[PDB]
């Protein structure tokens, strides 16, 4: 397989708009919701909203409303977003992406567009992590309130997407490596990593399914 | 606040009913379980509309020593005291020609037009006049405030000031001496619960959660509100959001009672009917559903939903508790039938969906 294709990037105006693509294969366009994330440079990632290909029906955290507008085309299987009065503060990478069976985690990404212009909280401790290669290492996530067992881990190396590694706390995930674990009890949930190698230096995500809308924690960096 | 759709985020187990088990559900009160006698009643709120800053006008009272000696005159000052104060004022007031005035005479001028602006919240009063721009308030020990020239006093021309509030009539909701919250004038039930007593212009009363004041008498200890909270003005647009929700309320009510009706004089139990079973409000209720023309029911707590994209993620889903919800046959609860295409079909949506119509694919493409 499944591929969700994005264009490179787009160098865009101040008050100007840009419409980004993204054309989904491998699936049914039709039988999955599409999501769209905002991620600025350095930064956690925003849920904009989403929409349904089959109902035209839309969802939008109340930031974007007015600014981010959601359409599609079912005969590509392409669904697009529309930015309009740019500012500053736009510039970002958006990502499209595409959910699981039952709309809890996320399952597939694309590749990212930067467009150039020129609820519950996650609490995640700590910012940054400085320990050496081998050693067995452990961050917090910590809810605002009460979500069970509803949250879900991902791994995000430098300009690629983000990869889920452990989905509602503790389930594995198939194809990925055993050096990841969880354990999670109401409030605060800890994601350990045993023997620590190279590739596992990255920035690393929680994100919470228990209440809409969809919410990420601030990161925790390698 | 008012939810396009609610589904339950908690779910019972089916248990087969018989059709006169069957209600028309509670839709008027908000999450306060067991709290459900109704006692009409009276109750205090702010008046309608803005309130300006509440103007009470007082005098300045001072006092002084006039000496004239055989046409030099020498002028000495001396703090005055309150009724004497209030003893020349009406002298000046109502006219009094005895204010005007090696022989001394003692006089009090009262400079008439000192307005003061009256606070709501502690019944202090401020003016440029007082020590720090703040008197304490105009007590019964106290009937004078003091001025920065301390030797000069301002007192009120009291007579209607903290004329702010009405009295309306509602409904008390409880279950035996402990009252959750009540139903206002407008119709729309506002819960006690998380209130805070706030004393406004000498009335006591509550701050509820969302800001807004009511003066009633409360069974239950309370713990006062802290210096810092403020409340909320009773706007008219307040009013015009409680008419809007409250007439969609009984619309849908009366829609459901006719409904219901229609299904007792006929026992034809269709989908379509029993969408208005469904409880339209966050809270505990009931779901209803129809397996092999058996017509059953099960308690649930409802949920309120914001969008449609929430419960339908994928093709057939219809997320309950976190997964998608299991269908028999074709349908789940309160008329959820799966589409002709295995899509989730609701009827509200459906609704929803149509009004938007007009908007992608006119597809009014023609052939070559």
């Amino acid at each position: 397989e499944v591929q969700l294709q994005q264009f490179g990037a787009e160098l865009v105006k101040p008050g100007a708009s840009v419409k980004i693509s993204c054309k989904a294969s491998g699936y049914t366009f039709t039988d999955y919701n599409m999501d769209w994330v905002k991620q600025s440079h350095g930064k956690s990632l925003q849920w904009i909203g989403d929409i349904s290909p089959y109902y035209g029906s839309t969802g939008y955290s109340q930031k974007f409303k007015g600014k981010a507008t959601l359409t599609v085309d079912r005969s590509s299987s392409t669904a697009y977003m529309e930015l309009r009065s740019l500012t500053s503060e736009d510039t970002a990478v958006y990502y499209c992406a595409r959910r699981n069976y039952d709309g809890s985690w996320f399952a597939y990404w694309g590749q990212g567009t930067l467009v150039t212009v020129s609820e519950l909280v996650m609490t995640q401790s700590p910012a940054i992590l400085s320990v050496s290669p081998g050693e067995r290492v452990s961050f917090s996530c910590r809810a605002s309130q009460i979500i069970g067992t509803s949250i879900h881990w991902y791994q995000q190396r430098t300009n690629g997407s983000p990869r889920l590694l452990i989905k509602y706390a503790s389930e594995s995930i198939s194809g990925i490596p055993s050096r990841f674990s969880g354990s999670g009890s109401g409030t605060d949930f800890t994601l350990t990593i045993n023997s620590v190698e190279s590739d596992d230096i990255a920035d690393y995500y929680c994100q919470q399914s228990n209440s809409w809308p969809v919410t990420f924690g601030a990161g925790t960096k390698l | 606040k008012f939810p396009i759709y609610t589904i339950p985020d908690e779910l019972g187990p089916w248990s087969p009913i018989d059709i006169h088990h069957l209600s028309c559900p509670n839709n008027l009160v908000v999450e306060d379980e067991g709290c459900t006698n109704l006692s009409e009643f009276s109750y205090m709120e702010l008046k309608v509309g803005y309130i300006s800053a509440i103007k009470v006008n007082g005098f300045t009272c001072t006092g002084v020593v006039t000496e004239a000696e055989t046409t030099t005159f020498k002028r000495k000052h001396f703090r005055p005291t309150p009724d004497a104060c209030r003893a020349a004022y009406n002298w000046k007031m109502a006219g009094d020609p005895r204010y005007e005035e090696r022989t001394t005479k003692e006089s009090l001028i009262i400079i008439s037009p000192s307005v003061t602006d009256l606070d709501p919240y502690d019944k202090s009063l401020h003016s440029r006049v007082f020590p720090g721009g703040k008197c304490s308030g105009i007590t019964v020990s106290s009937t004078y405030c003091s001025t920065n020239h301390d030797y000069t006093i301002w007192m009120p021309e009291n007579p209607t000031p903290c004329d702010i509030f009405t009295n309306s009539r509602g409904k008390r909701a409880s279950n035996g001496n402990k009252t959750c919250g009540f139903v206002d004038e407008r119709g729309l039930y506002k819960s006690l619960k998380g209130a805070c007593r706030l004393k406004l212009c000498g009335v006591l009363g509550l701050r509820l959660m969302d800001g807004t004041w009511v003066a009633m008498q409360t069974s239950d200890e309370t713990k006062w509100c802290p210096p810092d909270q403020l409340v909320n003005l009773h706007d008219f647009r307040s009013d015009e959001i409680e008419h809007l929700v409250v007439e969609e309320l009984v619309k849908k009510r009366e829609e459901c009672l006719d409904a219901l009706e229609s299904i007792m004089t006929t026992k034809s139990v269709s989908f379509r009917r029993l969408s208005h079973l469904r409880k339209l409000v966050p809270g505990f209720g009931k779901a209803y559903t129809i397996f092999n023309k058996t017509l059953m029911e099960a308690d649930a707590h409802y949920k309120s939903v914001r969008t449609w994209n929430e419960i339908i993620p994928s093709k057939g889903c219809l997320k309950v508790g976190g997964r998608c919800h299991p269908h028999v046959n074709g349908v789940f609860f309160n008329g959820i039938i799966l589409g002709p295409d295995d899509h989730v079909l609701i009827p509200e949506m459906q609704s929803s969906l149509l009004q938007q119509h007009m908007e992608l694919l006119k597809s009014s493409v023609i052939p070559l």
